[PDB]
């Protein structure tokens, strides 16, 4: 928003193997970058053997 | 295009190396990043401020 | 979006002296450069003046118009004037309001105006 | 009274390019055809360009001015612009804005105005 | 601090017309004198004329512009309006108008403002 990125993060333990945990947990900020970039498509890293 | 250049400790105090470093600042449309110091008082409590 | 307005334009006798203000809104110019260019009918435009929106305001003019067309600027407004004094008949052209960026230390204009109409004749 | 105003003329050498409106008061233009004149010194009037205020617009022009000269009008504002490219010395003369009708299929004015000068010439 | 400003300057074709105008304000003007002065490029400041406040409105004219320019004055706006007929090149002079007081019989400038632009060419 208005030339700033922001993150938001949260990590938590879980014990599922699959979907999502139905727990309500709240993501603290993590970083504010200001960027004037216009951001409109993005992709995934994965760390490949 | 290219000329030798050196110096030795002969040369007179007009004729010595010199290190000379340029700090150019110039505005652009981006939003800022660096900006000088800007300061701090000290702390009062227990009366109006 | 920006947009350029240019007034004050008409027509001085050699000698008189006149003044043209273009105000630029929409965004902020403090790191801008606040500008003008003339264009002399059937010519290419040349550079005027501009003036940066800095503590230490950096001026630059054009050679033909150097210490005549006086520029000056206001950041809260965000406006650029330009001060003609003492004209003479070469001075007939098209003024135009330039916004710019300091890019390698050249005025860099990035958003124009329609321009105005300034003529000297006798 | 209808009333015809011109505006936008000055002095432009050769191979510069200006812009002259007229706009017109009084009444609806609606069924009205808007059209400029132009009379060098020295020299009989003569037709430069017509256009009609219909929703499909018949425009023409004089055969010297052909490809040249372009003419455009705003019937929410009863206003005719005229654009000026590549002008030659030639081209100087007093230019005038009229309103008329299609009387036999041809622009026949009936209100004019007071006329604007343009000029060109180094 | 009183503050005079012109305006109605401008071109005109030889033996045409035009209007100058001068705005006081400041303070009343009604035991003050508004006038107007021209100025050529080349040549000193020459007398044009002036106009009374009084309910007897004397007028002086300048003999080189007697017959030809007209000046009046408005108490109700404290404006100065100066009607210039068959103008010829010789005219053409930065006016500006000047607002005094009478002394000693003579009309004596006490503010004076910008001053506007006549000409007289083809």
């Amino acid at each position: 928003i208005d030339g700033y990125f922001k993150i938001y993060s949260k990590h938590t333990p879980i014990n599922l193997v699959r979907d999502l945990p139905q727990g309500f947990s709240a993501l603290e900020p993590l970083v504010d970058l200001p960027i004037g970039i216009n951001i409109t498509r993005f992709q995934t890293l994965l760390a490949l053997h | 295009p290219l000329q030798s250049y050196g110096f030795q400790p002969t040369n007179g105090v007009g004729y010595q190396p010199y290190r000379v470093v340029v700090l150019s600042f110039e505005l652009l449309h981006a939003p800022a990043t660096v900006c000088g110091p800007k300061k701090s008082t000290n702390l009062v409590k227990n009366k109006c401020v | 979006h920006v947009q350029l307005v240019e007034s004050g334009g008409g027509l001085v006798q050699p000698g008189g002296s006149l003044r043209l203000s273009c105000a630029a809104s929409g965004r902020s110019f403090n790191s801008y450069l606040m500008g003008w260019f003339r264009q002399a009918p059937g010519k290419e435009r040349e550079f005027v003046a501009w003036i940066s929106g800095s503590p230490h305001d950096i001026i630059r003019y054009r050679d033909s118009v150097k210490d005549r067309f006086t520029i000056s600027r206001d950041n809260a407004k965000n406006t650029v004037y330009l001060q003609m004094n003492s004209l003479k008949p070469v001075d007939t052209a098209v003024y135009y309001c330039a916004v710019g960026s300091l890019r390698v230390g050249s005025f860099s204009p990035d958003y124009w105006g329609q321009g105005t109409q300034v003529t000297v004749s006798s």
